[PDB]
């Protein structure tokens, strides 16, 4: 089935981060991007965006695609039944 | 990759029930975190992150691949198509 | 070899709302979101959100994922030039 | 999904390149539209709109699936193992 707990891609980044010895600090500044940001980020307050998803793959590694499907697997989770389409008519 | 099957079952736990008895209480979201990579990928390529230290087996285990968690411990899957069977944490 | 042209997923909304006659505040009206945003969509002048790919996979089938997928696919096209990763170190160990 | 291969070498041409010659004109967009949709899909599921009327076809096409462009035009592929083969662009009357 599905995986019953699904991480915003922001607060694995953190736990990678620790395990690595690299700091929010030292991670924003190597990937282009404002502290506030990725603090911002790292605390899953902000959608890793797909120009993040581009800077992060850079940093970490795959494919900036793996990061941005990370953030919608989670968004569209996240929206399970918060959104009525009682509702919408499917154009037959 | 969509995972077929678990061969550790306290894997399957965390995985399908979001259950942690089955594995070391401080590893929980490190390996719950392993296992949303395995899930989202598409490709194999795409889990050769520098701390997954990504690898395949020999094999005996062929087509098998590990990822690391931490130290000595890994997280093992077979790998036949574009699925994840056998999962496992061993070492 | 990859796709040379991608569409913002708007546009082909555009595009396929015209071929079954539906005009932009009719399918506003139906999918529940305010002609403003519609019209922004179908010149793929906003981005196609998660919010709004449920609603629209809810009038035009496929699943939220594929039109998110449109999305997020086309906006990596546009920046792939725009965005300098010189740059950015790769973590070893 | 992987489009591995055109039996229509004017869709190869507009894929590719994204030269329009080989293909009826008032079909570019709608037909770039087709390509990205395949494109994009992880699933056959996911063509599954009723505009496309995804139908598998019978005979000696077996494992082949066709969507609609407009009427009477097809789009057609061969689905090997997750992979899109022998990419078409026939009538159907």
């Amino acid at each position: 089935m599905r995986q019953f707990k699904v991480s915003h891609p922001g607060e694995m980044i953190a736990r990678d981060l620790e395990d690595m010895g690299v700091s929010g600090r030292r991670f924003a500044h190597n990937i282009g991007v404002t502290p506030a940001t990725v603090s911002r980020l790292l605390a899953g307050k902000t959608a890793l965006t797909p120009s993040l998803s581009i800077r992060i793959a850079a940093a970490l590694g795959s494919t900036p695609e793996f990061w941005l499907r990370l953030q919608s697997n989670y968004d569209l989770r996240q929206l399970e039944n918060q959104i009525d389409t009682s509702g919408i008519v499917l154009y037959g | 990759m969509m995972i077929k099957s678990f061969k550790h079952k306290g894997l399957k736990l965390l995985f399908e029930k979001g259950v942690t008895s089955g594995v070391p209480a401080q590893d929980v979201d490190r390996i719950n975190d392993r296992l949303q990579a395995i899930d989202t990928a598409t490709e194999i390529g795409e889990l050769n992150r520098q701390i997954y230290k990504l690898h395949p087996l020999k094999g005996d285990r062929e087509g098998y691949w590990s990822i690391t968690v931490r130290a000595n411990w890994r997280i093992t899957f077979q790998f036949i198509n574009g699925d994840a069977y056998i999962l496992n944490y061993e070492d």
